[PDB]
């Protein structure tokens, strides 16, 4: 039924327009609790990858956009990536951790009150079969501690 | 002679910046670097200012792009055409058994010209702009094709 | 690469067409092309 | 004109350092590099 909405703002799964959207609030992952309060107070993201364990037919591409919605000032073009194969997908043609430019989502504090949003366009529509086959969504978030 | 070569390098450096920003209207080498009132001196200093302005606008308007992969099956594309469609395998084997052949409209065509077979695909007919919402950017250009 | 890649800079909405050509298809590559199942293009583009 | 461009580069270089140290309070370009008593000279040395 091409309507839907569930969850509080920030931790939400909805179908707006003909597009499905999954929201996860960064501060609600409680990543500061994964390590003791010592070892450093500056914990910021470095790189984010997404895995989509679904059954996608050959010669067919996944179409999804991971987006950052917070208020932290970002470098131009570093607030979103585009997934197209879903297997440890970084959204880059060739990921490099020694890049001279900032990686996407880099610098965002791991305690940010903003939320990441995964969006699948044409979910009604051309990607209905893929999303019905989707098992869940996995985020591979890499961060640094100082 | 050196000024002629140096300004030539500046011009082809300006053309590189125009390609990267996709803005043909930007002009930085405005002419008059060689002025008779100074017997041609201060020409390099004027060109140095023009190059410095080029770098400043390049750094300020640079953007990290969303990187997408699109897979196209020519058999699927030719069969699903609205007006002038055909079947890729059947027409290809037909054109080989009898060394003549032509099928499709101009641009989306499979033909056997001379003793060479040719498959044409019009870029605008792939409707790649429709794969993502009209937001996220208006400049979408090829990077690599395999 | 420090140099432009092939086809780089072409707008994805271009009215021009890509053309794949097999020489000597009558001829030395008849066996290969008769066995061909279809043609796959892997086109990578950037959004700004 | 060159001083305008050069100080602009210094500012965005300072902002990169602020991002890397996560300390927005550090200030190094304090203004007054171009002083009227020297007709603008010694501006590049101050920025160095």
């Amino acid at each position: 039924e091409g309507k839907g909405n569930v969850g509080a703002s920030g931790n939400e799964l909805k179908l707006s327009n003909r597009q499905i959207e999954a929201s996860v609030r960064l501060s609600d992952l409680k990543i500061f609790s994964d390590y003791p309060e010592s070892l450093g107070n500056t914990r910021q993201l470095k790189q984010v990858s997404v895995t989509l364990p679904a059954l996608v037919g050959p010669y067919e591409d996944i179409r999804a956009v991971l987006n950052y919605g917070g208020s932290i000032v970002m470098p131009r073009g570093c607030s979103a990536i585009a997934l197209s194969h879903g297997v440890n997908d970084s959204g880059q043609f060739m990921l490099d951790f020694n890049d001279s430019r900032y990686l996407p989502f880099e610098g965002i504090s791991v305690n940010d009150s903003g939320s990441l949003t995964l969006s699948f366009p044409d979910a009604t529509d051309r990607q209905k079969a893929l999303l019905e086959s989707l098992s869940d969504i996995i985020l591979h978030i890499r961060y640094t501690i100082r | 002679q050196f000024f002629d070569l140096t300004q030539s390098f500046c011009l082809m450096a300006q053309e590189a910046l125009r390609r990267e920003l996709t803005d043909n209207g930007v002009t930085f080498i405005r002419g008059g670097a060689w002025n008779g009132t100074t017997a041609g001196l201060m020409a390099g200093e004027t060109l140095l200012l023009n190059l410095a302005e080029m770098e400043k606008v390049w750094l300020e308007r640079d953007e990290r792009a969303l990187e997408v992969t699109r897979t196209v099956s020519l058999a699927q594309f030719y069969q699903a055409l609205s007006s002038d469609n055909f079947n890729l395998t059947e027409k290809l084997t037909q054109f080989l058994r009898e060394g003549k052949g032509n099928v499709g409209a101009s641009g989306n065509e499979l033909k056997l010209s001379n003793r060479q077979i040719e498959a044409s695909v019009r870029l605008s007919d792939l409707k790649i702009f429709s794969d993502y919402p009209e937001s996220l950017g208006n400049t979408r250009q090829l990077k690599q094709v395999s």
